[PDB]
């Protein structure tokens, strides 16, 4: 139940320090993205 | 009549709908009651203008109908979001059918009209820009949001770079606080409360002055020179057994970091520093009673500072 939490993986993703996008498909990123959706959602 | 209806059997519903033909009233709200929004795109593909009367409908009834969250938009639900968020919630649609693009230019949009919490700004910035970075948008396309992007980024590192200091002194919420620009940047880095002001300070409240805008207005000249007795304020000369003791070290460090050694870049050197003053520069130094102490000083110095 760490929404928050699960919404920052987008953040420490996305963070330059790391870029850790680099290592991920176009798929594999849009289906992270729909599960931090769907986290948000719950988080609504 | 349709409330009245509404306890009453639904065999019915569809004889009332056909005697009031040309039905989008009846028609569009018992689709968005429920989750047939693949009933929706078959009445908005088998008519006339049904897109153009559903458009208004929904703008008419915003609140009451057309809603996400009224309907359980996570099954058929979630199916008939993704008809129902035609134009109007396109921020759900980019959950629920991936519009990269659309999130993007609504998180920005969003990032612009954000005012009240400069942390929510720049989360909402940063959002905007893995969207885009996760969108399918063309190289040029993606380079242009970009570039973009990164222009509210450096605006936004201004606010960013507070002293903790000054900060502090002011008593300022850390994350719900407002943002600063170019002038108060310059101001607060030259600002009494910060004791640690050193030549990279000076540095950088000297070299943000090229974001100022309107420099004829806004007197970049008045700054220039209080940012230069500030420099000596700090400095503040003093003087060891009857000699003159050198504390404008800083001063020296400023002047010695100004020139990035443009004599082998290409760029006029010889005869760039004449932005500093001398006689407003001594205005300054009466007014600020230091002139007796530092006058001495700041001819020595302005000598080699001519020479070099």
């Amino acid at each position: 139940k760490q929404y928050k939490d699960c919404l920052r993986l987008a953040d420490i993703v996305s963070s330059e320090n790391q870029k850790l996008y680099t290592v991920f498909s176009k798929t594999e990123m849009r289906n992270l993205l729909q599960k931090l959706r769907e986290s948000s959602l719950m988080l609504l | 009549l349709s409330p009245l209806l509404i306890l009453g059997q639904y065999a019915w519903a569809s004889n009332l709908a056909e005697k009031y033909c040309d039905f989008d009233i009846l028609v569009q709200i018992c689709e968005m009651t429920d989750n047939q929004s693949r009933l929706q795109r078959y009445m908005t593909l088998f008519a006339e203008q049904n897109f153009s009367d559903f458009l208004f409908r929904w703008y008419l009834e915003k609140g009451k109908r057309g809603k996400l969250l009224s309907q359980p938009a996570s099954q058929h639900g979630q199916l008939a979001a993704f008809l129902q968020a035609h134009d109007h919630l396109s921020w759900l649609h980019e959950l629920n059918s991936q519009e990269f693009e659309k999130a993007h230019r609504t998180l920005q949009t969003l990032a612009n009209m954000e005012t009240r919490y400069f942390c929510k700004k720049k989360t909402l910035l940063g959002l905007s820009k893995l969207a885009a970075l996760a969108s399918d948008f063309q190289e040029d396309v993606l380079q242009e949001k970009v570039e973009e992007i990164a222009e509210q980024e450096h605006f936004l590192l201004h606010q960013e770079t507070l002293p903790k200091k000054l900060l502090e002194e002011k008593q300022l919420d850390l994350n719900a606080m407002p943002v600063l620009a170019p002038f108060q940047l310059i101001q607060l880095y030259v600002c009494e409360e910060n004791k640690r002001a050193n030549e990279n300070d000076f540095m950088k409240a000297l070299d943000l002055l090229e974001y100022i805008g309107d420099d004829s207005e806004v007197d970049v000249e008045e700054l220039k020179l209080e940012i230069l007795c500030k420099a000596i304020k700090r400095d503040e000369w003093s003087a060891t057994d009857g000699k003159d003791d050198p504390i404008e070290a800083t001063k020296d460090s400023i002047f010695v970091k100004v020139l990035q050694n443009l004599l082998n870049k290409g760029i006029e050197l010889k005869g760039y520093l004449p932005k500093a003053e001398t006689l407003l520069q001594s205005e300054e130094l009466n007014s600020l009673k230091t002139n007796s102490y530092f006058e001495f000083s700041l001819k020595a110095n302005y000598e080699c500072y001519m020479k070099m």
